[PDB]
């Protein structure tokens, strides 16, 4: 417990804003939409299946 | 707008109290059952002739 006070590790999310989509960080709406569209249509289905 | 309320909230805190809270809940159940039955039977015969 003393070590946890000195060196806590990531254990859980803040449930209000846990993570942000990476294409929010994109330079450009065309790229960002392409990433979102591919994420929605292809990658997230595959990973949820995987 | 919906994303804004999602990502930063519809309100902000303007009146808060600073605290400690502790809660305990505890339960115990015990059950013991004993049942036993015993049967004893004796039959005796004595018989005689001439």
């Amino acid at each position: 417990v003393d070590s946890v006070s000195a060196s806590p590790d990531f254990v859980d999310f803040v449930p209000t804003i846990p993570m942000q989509e990476i294409w929010t960080l994109c330079s450009s709406e065309a790229q960002a939409e392409a990433m979102r569209k591919h994420y929605d249509d292809v990658w997230a289905p595959a990973q949820s299946e995987k | 707008i919906s994303r804004y309320f999602d990502r930063v909230g519809s309100h902000f805190l303007t009146g808060i109290v600073m605290g400690g809270r502790a809660i305990l809940a505890s339960s115990t159940n015990k059950l013991r059952v004993k049942r036993d039955y015993s049967v004893s039977v004796v039959a005796k015969a004595s018989y005689e002739g001439l």
